[PDB]
């Protein structure tokens, strides 16, 4: 069965919109789950003794919009009070209430599809024995799929995927590759090189396909405790070419960080 | 990855001869073009090679200062100018080409030729 | 971090006496087996297994019972009080708590030893054995309310009515209201997803001269069992308890209780075995349940 | 190189959960017995044995169950999850792999212990016993196609005909063709040389009203059993599963499924114990079988 | 962190002695295990040390060619085999371990030993 | 191959000091086990060696009739009893093992030890 809402009801009986249907619609538009909120203090809450007065705060919890207009919440002294919005749809006249609790007791209850009381923490209010010392809001989470954006400003951090690979390149050379965002690679050299000539392909393992660059990458390395250096070429085909001077039977410790991009302009 | 093996035949000991090789395509970076030598039914071995991208040559100690490898424009053609020839040098010279620098291993070569026979008369 | 055991003389009763058998003066050590056994009545016909009915058996729990009194008098007193506290109830409840669960087992004493081979201060080192009644449960409290949607009123309700393509309006104080909720009925229902031992409930009938109770529907929405009553007089509420050992169907009118069992629809009460699906109310304004959730292994 | 055990909650199923009981956080060690017992109902007449029917008995498998969690919490979680994953299915499948075989056993939990006698990080060391349902099987996929030989045509077919000593000829584009094959019927038959626990089949009927299915013949060429259906309309295909614990007989026409039980020949379906001999098709153009092969010992 | 010393004792001038030291764990990269010594009521000096990650040794000029530091493979154990033992080398050898390479500063060492006494007569 | 070198030290005008060498494995036929002494002002010398397969010993003229090489019967261990030590014999003796008989070249030896300091006192 298909239940339609944002459509013409010719007889004003067909597609009435329920509060839970708008709740789900709003949750979907903003990308919120039952474990977060949308919250805005239009005016600052006021702290008086062991109380927080929400002067004009709007909240969206489980896609349900409500306003706190001079609504006071009594607090526990010398405590971290977790302020919750509680939604009980069976309390038809007053479905929303606020509580100050000892822990974040957000329960993720699906009030739009099932029974139960939704509890969602939106504020953290710390008190002394006499009043409020600090207030910190709960993070408003946006769960999104694919974003097309022109410009972005990040005040915190972006967490991108990370892949690692250790290559025993041969001749005693070891590469430890870290790839981030599937593009930027930082190669850390380890081991000690011996029995190699300039221009020669190293005798060991070739770089795995996911770490291979589109174009040849020359990575500069250094010989530990010396004023001498080398470079290796990571070829698009996966092979590694030695471009330092010829090395004899005695291995010299190889170290250093080199970076490259896997992707070119495309 | 096809190969052409122009030049090669009969000449006297202490004389001079040449070898030509052209590859259809290049498999990637660190493009090395050269020749593998096979004397008296023994195992084939790389003797002369040129790193195209680096303009760096490799010659085995046994042929040093006697042989000279050259490149023709951007035609991906390699020439071996063999002067002061020896009877030991009588071998079957196959043309080898690869991406990834110089290597002793046969399998690592993307292009392998038919093989032109060198006969140094006495 | 470490596991905690407690013996309750009346879990959830105001007169409950709790013996901390992990940190108190009377302790339990080394449960014989908190595991289980199963049979599928398999018959092999030349290696080929023919499966029958599956049945679980919960083994008895034997513990080492040790006392930590500082004198002979205290140790005799601790043994006497602990055992007689168990002996004074129809059953006792073991609380089993870890970092991942807090579960209960209703037990009945099977045996207890009493000897004289005392350590310092006349401490006891005995064996206690319990028969299992209900192994591994928790209580879940659920309220079901029969809420009715409002009517859809053109000019008030949020609906795109009128001339094509339909509309609503914001009108100060009358504007738009939500008629109701899709499936408002879900608030009067139990969505059964797990195994239970039994349940207990307080039912509030709605209409007089009409049978009241609850019905159970399977995953395909078909009724398979129901506890329904038809009383001569209106009852303030009806109390039900499907616990095999404390089974009750009683109506309350003021402070007077009446056995409603003779007045139950026996044909509709096919079984006490609650399947996955849902429970609906029958002529009730509200129902308050205390469900005894089940876990054979924890 | 070393042997591997895995517990599958649903082998060949889309919701299969695999516990690697060789390399995982939950491991099995020391199977009690992967052997068997046999009886030939021998009775002695003054030392001389008189043989009867031969029968195999598969013993229960008891394993040492060990957890490798890095904390009490992890180990409790591991035990609870592993046991309840077994307990949530009708049966579970043990995979037994070596360099020479990869075999399966359908098992039902018989018992599991749970104690408190912890090693480092509260790791478990318990005993788990399984009852055998189907011990040591593999799946074999076979296709049967009803192919008919061509006719022998003088001038076309390879045969030494005509005047003595007979001949054939090479004639551009008509030359010689092979009439058929000796025993072309072999391609539409199962030559049964081994023991089977059961089979799954997709049958492709040809003609409308005539019964359709398969028949089984013994080593002396006699029909002893047959799974056959007489449907009003030709089904696109029929699904059969002969497994004693999960049998099915379902026909398909378009997107419509039909239970074939009412239309099955209850007289001809004498046995599900398939003997050595051969299986022939009955009014089928093709049949695709997934045979559950039987190996008493591996 | 925690260190477990061994060896020591008496030996005559020109003789040989051996020291053993085991660390419970590694504090990080540039992991160095060595010995410090306080000679004739003077300030301690880093006599010997070995960089595990680089397989590089350090020897003070005073002990060069006599003292040899070795590691017990996979285990975090360091041995000091001293030859040509002289009476000036009579001191209490303290085993030291740290992350961050060689250092003369005693404070910078994450692991410090109880001390093993080496005594040599004239 | 890994050699487990044991014993050495210093002794007065010659005589007993313990000397032992054990090889982890055998590299092949003509299996030898012996000692090499490095000289400062001279060159590294092939002092003593023993052919296991032939039960034949080699002693350099400088140590003849003074030094005696013995083998453990069933354990692939070689012992050196060095008596009447002269100040010329002051050196570190590195244990060596190989397949292919006796050889002067240190690079042909498959197994090479860490060495044992032996100092003669006059």
């Amino acid at each position: 069965t298909i239940k339609n809402f944002t459509f013409f009801s010719p007889n004003s009986t067909e597609f009435p919109v329920g509060s839970n249907n708008d709740g789900k619609l709003y949750m979907m538009l903003t990308g919120m789950d039952y474990r977060t909120i949308r919250r805005k203090d239009w005016s600052s809450p006021l702290n008086t003794a062991l109380n927080v007065q929400y002067t004009n705060t709007s909240i969206i919890a489980g896609g349900r919009y409500f306003e706190l207009l001079n609504e006071t919440v009594a607090l526990k002294g010398d405590s971290v009070n977790y302020i919750h919005a509680n939604i009980d749809l069976t309390q038809t006249a007053n479905p929303v209430s606020l509580s100050a609790e000892t822990a974040n007791n957000s329960n993720g209850v699906d009030i739009n599809n099932g029974s139960g009381v939704l509890k969602v923490c939106f504020d953290i209010v710390t008190t002394s024995g006499t009043g409020v010392t600090s207030t910190k809001p709960i993070v408003q989470t946006s769960t999104l799929d694919s974003i097309s954006v022109n410009d972005m400003t990040v005040s915190g951090s972006i967490d991108v995927p990370v892949q690692t690979l250790t290559v025993e390149a041969g001749n005693g050379l070891q590469l430890q590759l870290t790839k981030k965002n599937n593009d930027l690679v930082i190669v850390r050299f380890f081991g000690s090189v011996s029995n190699i000539q300039k221009g020669w392909n190293m005798s060991g393992t070739w770089v795995d396909r996911p770490f291979r660059p589109a174009a040849v990458q020359s990575l500069v390395g250094h010989f530990a405790g010396r004023d001498t250096s080398f470079h290796i070429d990571i070829n698009p085909n996966g092979s590694i070419t030695w471009w330092g001077a010829n090395i004899d039977k005695t291995p010299i410790a190889t170290r250093g960080n080199g970076s490259y991009f896997i992707k070119s302009a495309w | 990855v096809q190969l052409q093996e122009s030049g090669g035949g009969l000449v006297q000991a202490g004389g001079s001869l040449r070898l030509s090789c052209t590859a259809s395509r290049r498999t990637g970076s660190n493009w090395c073009m050269g020749w593998f030598r096979q004397l008296a039914g023994k195992e084939p071995e790389l003797v002369v090679a040129l790193n195209f991208d680096y303009d760096m040559t490799y010659y085995a100690d046994s042929v040093k200062g006697r042989f000279t490898v050259s490149r023709d424009s951007g035609k991906n053609t390699v020439y071996l100018q063999m002067n002061s020839l020896k009877p030991e040098d009588t071998a079957i010279y196959y043309c080898a080409a690869r991406s990834g620098g110089f290597s002793s291993n046969r399998e690592l070569y993307d292009g392998w030729g038919q093989g032109t026979q060198v006969t140094v008369s006495s | 971090g470490v596991r905690q055991y407690k013996i309750h003389t009346n879990l959830d009763g105001t007169d409950d006496k709790v013996w901390d058998v992990t940190n108190g003066k009377v302790r339990f050590y080394q449960p014989s087996n908190l595991g289980l056994q199963s049979t599928n009545n398999i018959w092999q016909s030349n290696g080929i297994g023919v499966m029958g009915t599956r049945s679980i058996t919960q083994p008895q729990i034997e513990f080492k019972l040790e006392t930590f009194g500082e004198s002979l008098e205290e140790n005799y007193q601790l043994m006497k009080d602990f055992v007689n506290d168990i002996l004074s109830k129809k059953f006792v409840t073991l609380e089993y708590q870890t970092e991942i669960f807090q579960v209960y087992a209703d037990l009945a004493l099977a045996d207890v030893t009493k000897t004289e081979g005392y350590g310092k201060n006349g401490t006891f080192s005995e064996k206690i054995t319990f028969d299992i009644i209900t192994k591994w449960y928790t209580y879940e409290n659920l309220t079901f309310d029969k809420i009715q949607n409002g009517k859809v009123i053109a000019g008030m309700s949020k609906i795109y009515g009128g001339t094509a393509p339909g509309n609503y309006k914001y009108i100060k104080g009358t504007s738009y209201t939500y008629y109701g909720e899709s499936d408002i009925d879900r608030l009067s229902r139990w969505d059964i997803k797990e195994e239970i031992f039994s349940f207990m409930g307080i039912l509030y009938p709605k209409l007089p001269k009409t049978p009241a109770g609850v019905r159970f529907l399977d995953d395909i929405g078909n009724e398979y069992t129901a506890i329904v009553f038809k009383t001569e007089q209106v009852q303030d509420y009806i109390l039900i308890n499907t616990d095999v050992n404390d089974e009750t169907y009683q109506g309350w009118k003021g402070t007077t209780a009446l056995n409603l069992f003779p007045v139950m629809d026996f044909e509709r009460y096919r079984t006490r075995i609650i399947e996955k699906g849902q429970m609906e109310l029958i002529n009730l304004s509200k129902a308050e349940f205390k469900i005894k959730r089940k876990a054979d292994f924890v």
